[PDB]
């Protein structure tokens, strides 16, 4: 005897979270001026 | 650093009613590290007011 399997749907996440390293210093991404030597995005661990 | 210090805030003792030993204020600081000259001379102009309000309040 044989039953159909337990279905799933490997899709992308809701609203494309889990694709960008947010809020985690350690491979963190920066908006800045081109000649600025600065950030405008510094992240913290507890912030979501 | 030495000139505009972040003020020592106390802590309340509920049992004895005395002062529980103070601590550096570490929960109101601006994150001015991502700022050029036209604001880090403004942020230091803010802390230099709360270090003068707290002396005209004391």
């Amino acid at each position: 005897q044989a039953a159909p399997n337990r279905p799933n749907y490997i899709g992308f996440r809701d609203n494309f979270i889990g694709l960008m390293y947010y809020n985690s210093t350690g491979n963190m991404g920066v908006l800045a001026g081109q000649a600025s030597q600065l950030n405008a995005v510094v992240d913290l661990q507890d912030r979501n | 650093s030495k000139e505009i210090p972040t003020p020592y805030m106390w802590s309340y003792q509920p049992q004895m009613g005395l002062a529980a030993g103070a601590s550096q204020d570490y929960s109101s600081r601006m994150n001015w590290l991502s700022a050029g000259p036209h604001m880090i001379g403004r942020v230091n102009g803010i802390r230099a007011t709360r270090n003068q309000i707290l002396l005209e309040q004391a």
